[PDB]
RNA sequence: GGGACGCUACGCCGCGACGAGUAGGAGGGCCGCUGCGGUGAGCCUUGAAGCCUAGGGCGCGGGCCCGGGUGGAGCCGCCGC
RNA sequence: GCCACGCGUCCAGCGCACGGGGUCGGCGGCGAUGUCGGCUACCCACCCGACCCGUCUUGAAACACGGACCAAGGAGUCUA
């Protein structure tokens, strides 16, 4: 009846100062601000939900306008609770600063 | 001889064609249709050849004799087999293995005959 | 319901975008075909960052999957009916393609001979 | 041949050194025996403190 | 980075004779089998000299 | 001919025996045990008799055929794999379904099946969840346990019983087994106060709630 | 026929079947003796110092005979005299490693390349992860992984080095055939140090990495390997 | 004393190491144009060359083959020159 | 705990597998007039990078010279 995923913000790609590597995304999950609290979210599946113009099919439902890019949480980034994620296709830069979902069903508990 | 004439026919021959990074030969006795020393039907003294029948039903097996090597009208004798699929493959296997007639191409004739019989099979 | 190949390997390509000529967008007299720059001050020639990539030997495709169609076959140009019987021992690996200048009545000679030999045709119903 | 790590792959180490089996046959019985004596010292410690 | 010189990493020698005649090539084909299947160095000197140029294999007077 | 005994040396570390081979030699008592040293079938025909050959030669040969692959050793079929289970997942604990159409439902774990899936079943009166399989990875394992040590699970229901056959209508065998198991569980969850309301509720994340911060 | 020839085929493979099993017993006993040698060598160094302190004097340990030399700097810009020594130690890439025995000649070659290398005396352990994990043999001028004892024994069998333990004993304990054993090993292709580096351009004495880090090279070995 | 593939040997297969580049040098081009000797019982008014193309593709690349439109009369593949 | 198995004389088959580079003898869905897939090539949006080519020069993006655009032609050939 409610939310089943943690709120995360696609801050940007894994990058240098003058070189970016847009095959690896950096995630800022809400509520985590330290390296030692990122262990729970390691291995969790992340998805970027967005809607488009043309109608596409939906598993177990009538075909809708929403689309996703599936991915997984790879390893922690930085020190202040940041984390890296890798998707099947590289995330578009329109999603910079937008909300993406990280789920719990890849659970280790 | 076989090795002497191969070095001439390997590049400047009318039966050879080359396109699309491939090489083929259209010799009458070149089963597998590839330009190679083993499969060249004209080079060797002893040659096995598999062709479709004249009436479209059956296979003709080309047999090259060793007597008239410079007598091409007599050097080739042709036998027609119009039996069932299992018996046709048994006969071509017997003519090559049990006669010791150029035995490295026994299965290659079996592969060619198995497709020619399939080609003349009624199409779905 | 098509003609399957013997095996279906995973086709991998290191690069699929075409190698465009330097400053080909800026001029119409400059064509898309690649020419290696040889200038003293050419940025592309000395591999500057954010410039047009040059073709190298490292972009070569795998030898197992080289010249292979996405369907899994390799093409072969065929002009007449007689060229079809070549491929009947290469049935599961190589396919046949009819030439552009082949007439419509000779195209409708070819298609069924490859259908009897189960030879896949890239363009079976060309003119009709 | 794929060079499997002898340090992680136990059998590759045994293929290169057969004595490694008794290197690791010991330091298991010894460490369990030494851990048993540590526990029994603590078990006897509770009798010394309470008496 | 590897501090090796590619100046002379490619040895310059003949792998096959530059002649296009077919009788020498059949003799070369015969002696390639003899070099790698027999243990004699004679089939290694003959095969090496069969590749050689006309000025490298001077005529021998009687 | 004789009865076989089990492996005399217990396993100490995987791949390592507890007893050495010479100590195994004395334990085996091998010191006093020295040891020294189709297709053609004849058939009658109504002439004479015929000798038929079984497994006759094939009538078809493809144009080209694949080469055979090399031999591996460490690859086993899925039926022969080892099936792991979490230490938190024990018979009698309460699980939370995340991926299935029973999202957020608190469902009671029964037993570990053969293929590795979990047989998980909350009461149909409370959770509206039948005897349903569930993969162990997509499961939140809450540390709330009941004692199902004294229940009698039916042996006839297994992985093949829950296998999809081929519109789904509930068979009467499913309904009988539904109340056969719930009759043992439902009195036991009533012994714990406010447990049936806990199972009827749904799990969700609100504002300020973080799964990594909380324990369960 | 084929009567005696088939049985001789059974007795042909049986010849190397018993010989391989006999060789396995020799390799087992060589490593058991080598395990005994490290009880004798490791304990007597403590034993010598313990009785010297009891007598009031000091026990000077033997000056170490072997050190592990790792190149830590790049290749863009190097003096030709310094470059000549670096290729004479088989250190051509960065983070390459080799075993070098100690004498007057080796010390002065290591002194002339001090900023470009970091070296020190490895432990008995540090040999094992180098030979087992990064041990590559140079057979017919080719870099071949030491995945079998017969690979060492094919080239080093004349020096009674016929297994992995014989090579380790020949390296760690500097024997009379150390030169042939060390030159058989390919230079060790080590990875970048996990955890970072203190300072590349200065000596280990002044808070850097270059120079002689006597027994601290074992800490650096674990991060390179 | 009754049996998979192979081998255009100018072919196929296995090991290791390496891959910067101006002037400059060398090698390979089943890269491209034109004409000649051979060769494909080659293509062609049921449509050649040329040109256009938001299509399918191939080759790292020089470039090439099909799909569609226009066009009306020649053109191309391989071996050498 | 043991890489130790016999006698006298003289001084071998069955299965298991940290074992010469991955398999499943494992599964779930949707697919006929609105759905699936289509690297490239058509257009558009965003992030990062990114100064216009040729040439002379130690040094070019240069406030160093040629250069509006397009089609055709256009420069190491031949003899000794």
């Amino acid at each position: 009846s409610g939310r089943l995923w943690c709120k995360a913000i696609f801050a940007g790609y894994k990058r240098g100062l003058r070189n970016q590597r847009e095959h690896t995304a950096l995630l800022k999950i809400e509520g985590v601000y330290a390296r030692d609290e990122t262990e729970f979210y390691l291995g969790k599946r992340c998805a970027y939900v967005y809607k488009a113009k043309n109608n596409t099919v939906t598993p177990g439902g009538k075909p809708n306008k929403t689309r996703v890019i599936w991915g997984k949480v790879t390893r922690a980034h930085g020190n202040s609770g940041m984390v890296r994620a890798k998707f099947r296709s590289n995330l578009p830069a329109k999603a910079i600063g937008h909300r993406i979902r990280v789920m719990l069903y890849p659970s280790r508990i | 001889s076989a090795h002497l004439q191969w070095m001439v026919v390997r590049n400047c021959s009318s039966f050879l064609i080359k396109r699309n990074k491939q090489t083929y030969s259209t010799e009458p006795n070149n089963l597998k249709a590839r330009n190679s020393f083993r499969y060249n039907g004209l080079i060797h003294r002893k040659t096995v050849g598999v062709e479709p029948a004249a009436d479209g039903k059956g296979v003709v097996v080309v047999m090259k004799r060793r007597s008239g090597q410079r007598k091409p009208a007599t050097s080739y004798v042709r036998t027609t087999i119009n039996k069932n699929a299992r018996a046709t493959l048994s006969s071509i296997r017997h003519m090559i293995r049990k006669n010791k007639y150029h035995p490295d191409l026994r299965m290659a004739a079996i592969r060619r005959a198995s497709a020619i019989l399939r080609s003349q099979k009624p199409v779905m | 319901a098509a003609l399957r190949p013997l095996v279906k390997p995973k086709i991998v390509k290191k690069r699929t975008k075409k190698f465009i000529r330097h400053q080909s967008d800026r001029y119409v007299k400059i064509k898309r075909n690649w020419r290696k720059p040889r200038g003293i001050d050419n940025r592309v020639r000395r591999r500057f960052k954010g410039q047009i990539l040059m073709p190298n030997i490292g972009y070569g495709s795998n030898k197992k999957t080289k010249h292979m169609l996405p369907s899994g076959f390799r093409k072969f140009l065929v002009h007449n009916v007689k060229e079809l019987e070549v491929l009947l021992m290469c049935n599961k690996s190589y396919c046949a393609e009819i030439a552009h200048n082949v007439s419509s009545k000779n195209r409708k000679a070819i298609v069924e001979r490859a259908a009897q030999l189960a030879i896949r045709v890239t363009n079976p119903n060309a003119r009709l | 041949v794929l060079k499997k790590n002898p340090l992680k792959n136990l059998r590759i180490m045994l293929k290169l050194n057969p004595y490694a089996k008794t290197m690791r046959r010991n330091t298991i019985l010894r460490q369990a025996r030494n851990h048993k004596l540590r526990v029994e010292r603590a078990a006897a410690a509770l009798a010394a403190k309470s008496d | 980075g590897v501090d090796i010189r590619h100046n002379k990493d490619r040895k310059v020698r003949r792998k096959e004779p530059k002649s296009q005649d077919i009788y020498l090539r059949l003799l070369v084909k015969l002696y390639r089998f003899l070099a790698r299947r027999t243990n004699s160095t004679f089939n290694q000197v003959v095969l090496k000299r069969l590749f050689m140029s006309r000025t490298n294999r001077p005529p021998l007077s009687l | 001919k004789g009865k076989p005994h089990c492996s005399r040396n217990p396993v100490l570390v995987r791949g390592i025996g507890r007893y050495s081979r010479s100590a195994m030699y004395s334990r085996k008592a091998l010191y006093k045990r020295k040891y020294a040293a189709l297709a053609t079938v004849t058939k009658p025909v109504g002439g004479g008799t015929r000798v038929v050959k079984l497994r006759k030669m094939p009538r078809y040969y493809p144009t080209e055929d694949v080469p055979r692959k090399l031999l591996s050793h460490g690859k086993k079929p899925f039926s022969q794999h080892v099936r792991k289970l979490r230490a938190s997942i024990t018979p009698g604990t309460i699980l939370i379904i995340l991926t299935g159409r029973h999202r957020g439902k608190r469902v009671v774990f029964l037993k570990q099946l053969s293929s590795g899936l979990l047989l998980v079943t909350g009461p149909l009166s409370l959770n509206r969840v039948p005897l349903r399989r569930t993969h162990q990875k997509f499961v939140i394992a809450t540390s709330t346990k009941i004692d199902i040590s004294g229940v009698k699970i039916p042996k006839h229901l297994t992985d093949a019983y829950f296998k999809k056959k081929k519109k789904y209508e509930i068979t009467e065998q499913r309904k009988v087994d539904q109340k056969a198991v719930d009759s043992q569980i439902l009195p036991k969850i009533k012994a714990v106060p406010q447990l049936q309301g806990y199972l009827r509720s749904v799990f969700a994340l609100t504002n300020g709630v973080y799964p990594h911060k909380l324990v369960f | 026929n084929f009567a005696e020839l088939k049985i001789k085929r059974l007795r042909k493979k049986f010849a190397q079947k018993m010989l391989r099993k006999a060789r396995r017993k020799l390799i087992y006993e060589k490593a058991k003796h080598y395990h005994k040698e490290y009880r004798q060598m490791y304990r007597t160094e403590i034993r010598m110092a313990r009785m010297a302190r009891k007598a009031g004097n000091f026990y000077v340990p033997a000056e170490p005979k072997l050190a592990f030399v790792i190149r830590i700097r790049g290749i863009n810009g190097v003096s030709p005299k310094v470059r000549k020594v670096l290729q004479l130690l088989r250190l051509r890439q960065i983070f390459n490693g080799t075993f070098v025995k100690l004498n007057k000649a080796s010390i002065n070659m290591l002194r002339i390349v001090e900023p470009y290398i970091a070296w020190g005396y490895p432990n008995l352990k540090s040999v094992n992860e180098l030979i087992y994990k990064r041990g590559y043999g140079k057979i017919n001028k080719k870099r071949i992984a030491l995945t079998d004892n017969t690979l060492i024994a094919r080239s080093l069998g004349k020096y009674n080095i016929i297994c992995m333990e014989d090579l380790i004993h020949e390296i760690y304990t500097v024997g009379k055939h150390f030169k042939e054993a060390n030159n058989f090993l390919w230079p060790f292709k080590l990875s970048s140090p996990r955890g970072g580096m203190k300072k590349k351009t200065t000596h280990f004495v002044e808070g850097g990495d270059a120079g002689n880090r006597e027994d601290q090279i074992n800490r650096l070995i674990r991060r390179m390997n």
